[PDB]
């Protein structure tokens, strides 16, 4: 019957799921038999023993919080005081994958701030007055980039934002996060990003940053945030994203990258973890599941003969199952776990993950899965920027028009 | 001098030393969008904050008022920055600035500014004798902290303080030895150390994880180090490793062990091994075992390698 879909989390054989702490407990198998002990009671709640209800999104619910959330937030959010441009992308990304307009009043209102938190010496800070930064510059051009008007792309100083690449830039390859800042994959990430859909790469800008980017892949096939450090989700998303805009993936071995990232998916959960020991996390729904269709399409242009033309690489259904009975706060927006609160964040990359589980795409072929009622639908997202692909082909068509800034 | 919480504590805008200088209101538009309704304290602070590093002030009063708009923004790079620039400008005591970082890192630890605020004073310094014991702590408190394990190795390795890692690094398998972030740090001592070229080292090595293995079946971590220090050569350049895992199938099994046997049996294609066709014939039913019973969250993945097999072999 329509009005009944058996999911895979209330299977009777995924009890035999949980985790076998072979009678050996540390911190880390105590946290994480916590963790599955409330995801089953999550899980339970949603059975009733043959009726099984459509899983619903919450649509109206997150608008509502996301709606709120662009215009004004109180103090409890003095912690994000350097990151506002990335409230405005989490939030304007949010509400494109709802499929939910943008005022042009309040498009006109993000473009007039972000234009307040662009800097002189190029690039865009956390707010207005404030030294730039790789992050929010980041989020500032894919917030412009959403809005996609040709007020929203004038905005960005394109002369100064390469200006501002280069005084990053480091003999290495690497790439400061600002001046006199720290150092990891997420700076490479950020500049590869908005100078491609700025259309300011030039071929010096990123000498040797494929390279270094290599050596950040580690014993565990992951991504570390610099050579040696522990494969994370977040630096191996930035990692493998900014080698596809380079046109580099081959300089990573693809195969243990793969392994290792399908292996982060939570076999009880359904969701991913950041790193193998940790805990599950709605953010990473995008972060580690986003890696699959990046892979997806290396292996494709070197023709692997074997790739799936219809599923990526990881188990689709139980992450939505996840992301839908877990990750919903009833008061709207999503979150990391149940106990935890809501942010814009996690309501940011929850729907993303969600919106890459739903809709496989390769070549011609497109294959969609939406789990529940089929309201649940969400806007596609493109895997490398993460903002509609739709708005990728816009800028970066318009973008194309221009020339690179004193070429 | 006087903290944000403290009972005295004065308003920037009620204090006489201040009152030559005139605020910097920050200037979020006519109609503002993600405004942050700012407690009367946090924007006092940084509308003084914005008054002098528009004024570039290098001043004393500058630095004390950094440490306030920390306390309240810790996140806050901008401020960072400048008061690094202060630090120097002022020709401030470094040892009395580590002393700060110290206890604003023990307070926030998940933060990038601070990590990298005190990586630039050890390096202005070049006096690492406090990170190890500093970091251990830290440590002891979340033994995962990212941040704290990245310092650490670039204390490390610019430094060269080898000599005790591996022993730490043996203390906390101790403690947890599902802690994947100590297993990162043991492939980062050994391999900047010995190598893992020198055979009697790696023979230590697989002998020590295997016993791990044996102790804790089901943790991933030391799985994923014994293919992650025999992946490079190739696994099927052990062939005595196969027939221990063969043995141990039937009783300490899992989907870790069945899809390390599915990992050495592709290696093993890929070498021209005897038995081609028998071989073949083990993975791929091995990859439906997993793909349809034991590891049924990775059956894309399984099924992937299955036929990814057979158009190779
Ligand atoms: N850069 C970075 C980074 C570092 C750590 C995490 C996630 C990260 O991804 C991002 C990306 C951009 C961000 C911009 C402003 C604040 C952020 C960001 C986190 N933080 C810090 C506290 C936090 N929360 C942490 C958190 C929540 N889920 C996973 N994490 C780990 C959270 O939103
Ligand atoms: C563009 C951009 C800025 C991308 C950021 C990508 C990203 C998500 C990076 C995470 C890095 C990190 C230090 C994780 C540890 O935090 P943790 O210990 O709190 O989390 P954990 O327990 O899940 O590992
Ligand atoms: O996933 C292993 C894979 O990563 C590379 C870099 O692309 O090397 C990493 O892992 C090695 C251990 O297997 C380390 O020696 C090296 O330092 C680290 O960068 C590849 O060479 C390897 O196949
Ligand atoms: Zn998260």
């Amino acid at each position: 019957p329509v009005w009944s879909e058996p999911l895979y989390s209330l299977r009777p054989e995924h009890a035999r799921e949980r985790l076998q702490d072979d009678s050996v407990e540390t911190v880390t198998s105590i946290e994480q038999a916590k963790v599955e002990e409330k995801i089953q009671e999550v899980f339970s709640s949603y059975k009733f023993n043959h009726l099984v209800p459509r899983l619903v999104l919450q649509r109206e619910k997150h608008f509502h919080y996301l709606k709120r959330g662009l215009r004004q937030l109180t103090d409890a959010y003095e912690c994000l005081d350097a990151s506002r441009p990335w409230l405005c992308y989490w939030i304007l990304h949010s509400l494109e994958l709802l499929d939910e307009p943008i005022p042009q009043i309040v498009a006109t209102d993000v473009c007039q701030f972000l234009e307040l938190c662009q800097s002189p010496e190029g690039g865009f800070g956390g707010g207005p007055g404030q030294y730039p930064h790789l992050a929010p510059t980041y989020a500032a051009v894919n917030a412009l980039c959403i809005i996609g008007t040709e007020e929203a792309y004038d905005i960005i100083n394109r002369e100064k934002l390469l200006q501002y690449l280069y005084s990053l830039k480091q003999p290495d390859g690497s790439f400061l996060m600002h001046v006199g800042g720290e150092v990891d994959v997420r700076s490479a990430y950020c500049a590869a990003s908005v100078a491609s859909l700025t259309n300011i790469i030039t071929p010096d800008l990123f000498e040797g940053t494929a390279e270094w980017i290599a050596r950040c892949q580690n014993w565990e096939g992951g991504i570390g945030g610099v050579p040696g450090m522990e494969a994370h989700g977040g630096y191996t998303f930035c990692g493998l994203a900014a080698l596809v805009i380079l046109k580099r993936e081959r300089s990573l071995n693809l195969k243990s990258l793969l392994q290792w990232v399908t292996s982060r998916q939570m076999r009880f959960e359904g969701g991913f973890q950041g790193r193998c020991n940790k805990l599950v996390d709605g953010c990473y729904s995008f972060w580690q599941a986003g890696l699959l269709p990046l892979l997806h399409r290396a292996l494709h242009a070197q023709g692997d003969p074997a790739l799936s033309m219809s599923h990526w690489m990881f188990h689709q259904q139980a992450l939505q199952e996840y992301i839908l009975m877990c990750c919903q706060c009833p008061a709207g927006g999503l979150l990391d776990k149940p106990g935890k609160s809501r942010d814009f964040y996690h309501t940011c990359y929850c729907l993303s993950g969600l919106s890459i589980a739903q809709h496989f795409g390769s070549g011609a072929m497109l294959h969609d899965v939406v789990l529940g009622v089929p309201e649940n639908a969400l806007q596609p997202t493109h895997p490398v920027y993460n903002i509609g692909p739709d708005k990728v082909i816009q800028a970066t068509t318009y973008f194309l028009q221009k020339p690179v800034p004193g070429f | 001098f006087v903290s944000l919480d403290s009972p005295s504590y004065v308003l920037y805008r009620d204090r006489a030393e201040w009152a030559d200088i005139d605020p910097v209101p920050q200037n979020d538009g006519p109609n503002p969008v993600v405004q942050i309704i700012y407690s009367d304290k946090f924007r006092d602070v940084y509308d003084y904050f914005r008054a002098v590093l528009q004024r570039d002030e290098r001043s004393e009063r500058a630095f004390k008022l950094t440490r306030d708009a920390i306390e309240l923004n810790a996140a806050n790079y901008t401020v960072w920055h400048f008061r690094r620039v202060l630090l120097k400008s002022l020709q401030k005591d470094l040892h009395e600035e580590m002393n700060y970082i110290t206890a604003i890192i023990e307070e926030q630890p998940k933060n990038y500014q601070v990590w990298h605020h005190r990586r630039v004073l050890v390096e202005w310094l070049r006096d690492p004798s406090q990170e190890l014991e500093f970091i251990a702590d830290i440590l002891n408190q979340d033994a995962k902290n990212y941040h704290a394990w990245q310092h650490r190795q670039w204390v490390i390795q610019e430094f060269k303080l080898w000599d005790n890692e591996l022993q730490y690094v043996d203390q906390l398998l101790k403690e947890d030895v599902r802690n994947n972030s100590v297993w990162n740090q043991r492939y980062f001592v050994i391999s900047n150390t010995t190598g893992y070229n020198d055979r009697a080292v790696l023979e230590r090595e697989v002998q020590y994880t295997l016993e791990m293995i044996k102790l804790v079946p089901h943790n991933e971590s030391a799985w994923n180090y014994l293919k992650g220090i025999l992946q490079d050569r190739g696994l099927s350049k052990y062939p005595n490793l196969l027939n221990q895992l063969l043995d141990l199938q039937p009783s300490h099994s899992s989907p870790y062990l069945i899809a390390f046997l599915v990992d050495i049996y592709e290696d093993m294609l890929e070498n021209q091994c005897d038995n081609k066709e028998d071989i073949l014939n083990k993975a791929l039913e091995l990859c439906e075992i997993l793909a349809k019973e034991k590891d049924t969250i990775r059956k894309e993945y399984w099924r992937y390698i299955g036929r990814s097999l057979q158009s190779k072999h």
